DNA sequence: CAATACATGCACAGGATGTATATATCTGACACGTGCCTGGAGACTAGGGAGTAATCCCCTTGGCGGTTAAAACGCGGGGGACAGCGCGTACGTGCGTTTAAGCGGTGCTAGAGCTGTCTACGACCAATTGAGCGGCCTCGGCACCGGGATTCTCGATATCGAAT
DNA sequence: ATTCGATATCGAGAATCCCGGTGCCGAGGCCGCTCAATTGGTCGTAGACAGCTCTAGCACCGCTTAAACGCACGTACGCGCTGTCCCCCGCGTTTTAACCGCCAAGGGGATTACTCCCTAGTCTCCAGGCACGTGTCAGATATATACATCCTGTGCATGTATTG
């Protein structure tokens, strides 16, 4: 499932990325729980309305800075389990094939 | 009423202690009267130049109190002190802000 | 389609940036405790159970930094001498050679 | 008896000392032999300092004797007494 | 003794003579004190030498004029000789 | 065809010749005329003892042979055998007189 | 005058050959003469200053090694 | 006239040469080199001795600060041998 | 009045202790000089001369010579690294240099 | 042969990002007031180092003739210097993790620092003498010279490895 | 099997090493002088030693967060190689002044003598500099914006390569 501070795999464009769940949002209470305790959204804090009706998680991408931290719903978030890790490997292979097609088209462009 | 030798010489550096440092500081068994006067005079001259260059550095760094960074800029920007005191390293000075030209980006 | 790409600078921009940062700095660049451990371990075979003033060890600290940084500009000059930007162990060997302590 | 602190001159500190000097790129085998350079410089400095120390019947190394020894060897220091 | 002897107030007064608005740091002030002590040692040691070095044995103004033109680089020198000569001229005029 | 050594063999031979030797490698009267003309600006009508110009001779040759050893080291540094001036401006700069 | 060129090119070559140099650039000679001469006014300026200290206006080899003693380099066998 | 005495260590250098080499000769220029040597190193060690006596606020040159200084200048090889025969020379001097 | 015995023979030395004591006093190093200080000073001068003379003698011996030349002195002082820091900034008249060749200056095969 | 799209090289928008700039605030080292005590200044004496006249001599300066080793100029050519290129790897840069340096608090003590004593010890001065230094005079190690050997160099012909 | 390049050797040339020969002038020993080392005694005083104080240096500990370490990707230098040019070694001839040496002259370095100006030394006085205490503003620290500026894409000015 989803836990505060636990691993998760998330969409970002077409690809899968690992993230930490720092906050858990409940749409009914207009509230989220955080890690160093329920609290509402702050003055500068907001969630996009496309997901704010579903259960959101504020997540931090591993290997990337806090400017990439964002709220994601169940559409964009999945639990860290072997099925999600395997399809993460699959989409990494898709990105590898896209990079290989990039190499092929640039080497045909050179010719 | 006893007047000091510095006011006789028109200096702020003291002739008395530098005569005493000539005497007990074991440089010569006999020292004349004018030698500490001349000695204090040249010490005043060099101190005035290093302090005036430090004051220029403090104005350029827009600080109203002398810091040894200002002293380092004073001693290193002046090339004459740079072989007077290039032998000398001072406390909390840092280095000159110099970059060699080949290290610059093209 | 458009995949992200980070804000990593070219190798050298971060370099020169911290060069300008550090050539304005005046503090000590070695941590006090390890170099104090150096001073205390070197002063063992000369004589045991020495004591060192807290001003004494930091005088050693800043004096050693002055010697090393002064070695480092002419090390930079020796590296530029071979039309290189990488310094090498030969550069400081030549520096200590031409100073006359090798 | 303290032992194996010669690695205490850490790798980024040697880098930082280099970057004050104005260099750009550092070779890999610089660090250990520059630690040896510090070892030889510190040993002759500390030899002169402990010689000055034990002449004064002293068991404490003074900063005075440090700047004294630096005045001897041609690497003198300012700001700690003349 | 407990009394410790340094050029604190003197360099402070010549600083006020140059800049009567500028402060000074204490460790910068020790920089100044050690610096004037060191240059004093150099000038006095070479003057004692070149006094010995012509079989003389007294310390007067002529040899220290020679040594201040000798040690200090030229620019500082001629001005130092000028100010020292007018200072000793003032000293002998006021007796 | 007359016998001719390759460039450098004679050079190393008289490396050996001027290294095992101790005599003084500048012609004495041109150096004396140098010393006179360069002491002319400091003081007119100045007289020099013969041992004095011998001392200047020995000191100058010692200074230049030390500087040229340093030159050969800074030249062999940059994968080279031939020296250029830029070698010796760096050699003087690192020794601290520029 | 002309005597600065009196330090001839084969003489500088001889100094290089005692110094262990195999090949010498053509631009070595004139700026090497400059380095030589600047060393000369430094040393002989110290030496002459010693000379008119002594109420003297001829110079001695003793004053020469004395000026070297100041400049830092020590010479033996010329007195002192 | 009869010229004044010039200070030199020539006869002592000759006789210590005979102690270390009973058959080896000496040239005059090398001997002047040796006199400049002994004067220079004596001035170095005596200046270090006078300083290091002054530096700890002492007004008396003794054997202790000069054994300290000889060890300051002369390196190890030139050190323990020098200090050892110096102390035995001092003890045989005070014994007599 | 007892027979005059030299201080050097009293201490078993050859450099004159009374003369170097006079040089200490008249050289103006202090107002007071201890008794054993010129003895020890003469002894360390003896030691330095002993090593530099025996090295000059070896330099004469491998050169098949019996008189000491300044070239022998220069070779003796440059062959020893400890004397080389002692005399490194010092120059010897008519001394020459050490015969040395760096590696790549040799011809190759 | 012209065009035009393509490729390659500046111009610029724009987002990160780290650093300079503005403002509050506090804080602790700078500076200023005080007491004092010790070191600088006033006055007088001794005497001795030093400035000045003399002199002489010796050691430096100037010039003039011969000779020759060395400097200068020049031709050639072959060896480096220097430019370019490619490939690998080695740190450069950046993000996450450990950890250990850094600040504050605490104590304790050993060793620096100041005071009194007094006794060993060096400073100072008369005698004197023996070592040490100025002069002289032979001689042999050594400088210079010449001929044979040795070692090094360099370039013209056999012989093995490599490519085809 | 054939050709070619690197090395392998022989021989000529040539620079230096080593062996006699011959003359030479610094060097080591003798002699004479002379003055600083030595003996001896005293007298002040400086450092060794004992003892007391107190200060910062050592040691520990507990929380921090800046940094150390490590690792992963990347790309730009390090260097190995090659081509080409030009610059300096090598050798020869011509010149030229360096060197020896010889003599004339005189300029000032060195020494002696004198006489005196200044300075070490001593006593007394007094005030200036330093240890100490405080209050207080220059600058450190933190926080929020502004802006250079770095990197990169993308978009246009221009070479150019292919095509109609």
């Amino acid at each position: 499932e989803f836990a505060l501070g636990g691993r998760c795999l998330a969409f970002h464009g077409p690809l899968m990325y690992e993230a930490k769940i720092l906050k858990i949002w409940d749409p009914s209470s207009k509230m989220y729980t955080s890690i160093p305790k329920p609290q509402k959204l702050g003055e500068d804090e907001s969630i996009p309305e496309e997901i704010i009706n579903g259960k959101c998680f504020f997540i931090h991408y591993q290997g990337w800075k806090s400017s990439w931290d964002e709220w994601v719903g169940y559409d964009r978030i999945r639990a860290y389990n072997e099925e999600n890790i395997a399809m993460k490997k699959r989409l990494a292979n898709e990105a590898k094939e896209a990079k290989k097609s990039l190499l092929e088209q640039q080497k045909k462009k050179k010719l | 009423k006893a007047k000091t030798r510095s006011s006789r010489a028109g200096l702020q550096f003291p002739v008395g202690r530098v005569h005493r440092l000539l005497r007990k500081g074991n440089y010569a068994e006999r020292v004349g009267a004018g030698a500490p006067v001349y000695l204090a005079a040249v010490l005043e001259y060099l101190t005035a130049e290093i302090l005036e260059l430090a004051g220029n550095a403090a104005r350029d760094n827009k600080k109203t109190r002398i810091i040894p960074r200002h002293l380092q800029l004073a001693v290193r920007n002046d090339e004459e002190l740079n072989k007077l005191l290039g032998r000398v390293t001072i406390a909390q000075g840092g280095v000159l802000p110099n970059i060699q030209s080949v290290l610059l980006p093209k | 389609g458009g995949v992200k790409k980070p804000h990593r600078y070219r190798p050298g921009t971060v370099a020169l940036r911290e060069i300008r940062r550090y050539q304005k700095s005046t503090e000590l660049l070695i941590r006090k405790l390890p170099f104090q451990r150096l001073v205390r371990e070197i002063a063992q075979d000369f004589k045991t159970d020495l004591r060192f003033q807290s001003s004494a060890v930091m005088a050693l600290q800043e004096a050693s930094e002055a010697y090393l940084v002064a070695l480092f500009e002419d090390t930079n000059l020796a590296a530029i001498h071979a039309k290189r930007v990488t310094i090498m162990p030969k550069d400081i060997q030549l520096a200590r050679r031409i100073r006359g302590e090798r | 008896v303290l032992r194996d602190n010669i690695q205490g001159i850490t790798k980024p500190a040697i880098r930082r000392l280099a970057r004050r000097g104005g260099v750009k790129r550092i070779s890999g085998l610089i660090y250990e032999e520059t630690r040896g350079v510090l070892k030889v410089f510190l040993e002759n400095v500390i030899r002169d300092a402990v010689t000055y120390t034990e002449h004064a019947k002293r068991k404490t190394v003074t900063a005075m004797d440090v700047v004294y020894a630096l005045k001897r060897q041609g690497r003198t220091l300012y700001g700690f007494g003349g | 003794k407990t009394r410790k002897e340094s050029y604190a107030i003197y360099v402070y007064k010549v600083l006020k003579q140059v800049h009567p608005d500028t402060g000074i740091s204490s460790k910068a002030m020790s920089i100044m004190n050690s610096f004037v002590n060191d240059v004093f040692e150099r000038i006095a040691g070479e003057a004692s030498r070149l006094a010995h070095y012509n079989k003389r044995s007294t310390i007067t103004s002529r040899e220290i004029q020679t040594a201040v033109r000798l040690l200090l680089p030229g620019e500082l020198a001629k001005h130092a000789v000028s100010e020292g000569t007018k200072a000793v001229t003032k000293y002998t005029s006021a007796k």
